[PDB]
C-alpha cells in the first residue's frame, strides 16, 4: 500500500503525496504483472493434463 | 463506476480488477501517562506574606 507504506495513518501528507504523480500507479501496476504470472507459471509446469 | 474510473474506460472485460483500498479508522485519542508527582509550589513566589 504505498500511501500507507510512505505517509502511513497521516492524513495532511496525503494531500502533499498526491503532488508527485502517478508513482504510486506505477507500482500498482508492475506488482498486479508479477502476480498474474505467478499463477502462470504453475499452471504451465502442472496442469498439462 | 469506480473500476470504470480506474481503468479510463467505459467497458470492462471480465476479472478482478484492483480498485481502491480500505482500512478500519482510529476512534480515539487514549493518551495514558505516568501519575505526575514533584508538582512544584509556585505559591511560595505567588502567596507570600
Ligand atoms: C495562600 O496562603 C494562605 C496562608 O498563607 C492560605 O490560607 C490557608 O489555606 C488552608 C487551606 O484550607 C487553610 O487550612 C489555612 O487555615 C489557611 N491559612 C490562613 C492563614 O488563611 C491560602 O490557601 C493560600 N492560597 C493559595 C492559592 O496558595
Amino acid at each position: 500500500d504505498c500511501t500507507m507504506y510512505i505517509c502511513g495513518d497521516s492524513t495532511e501528507c496525503s494531500n502533499l503525496l498526491l503532488q508527485y504523480g502517478s508513482f504510486c500507479t506505477q507500482l500498482k501496476r508492475a506488482l498486479t504483472g508479477i502476480a498474474v504470472e505467478q499463477d502462470k507459471n504453475t499452471q504451465e509446469v502442472f496442469a498439462q493434463v | 463506476s469506480e473500476t470504470k474510473c480506474t481503468l479510463k474506460s467505459f467497458t470492462v472485460e471480465k476479472g478482478i480488477y484492483q480498485t481502491s483500498n480500505f482500512r478500519v479508522q482510529p476512534t480515539e485519542s487514549i493518551v495514558r501517562f505516568p501519575n505526575i508527582t514533584n508538582l512544584c509550589p509556585f505559591d511560595e513566589v505567588f502567596n507570600a506574606t
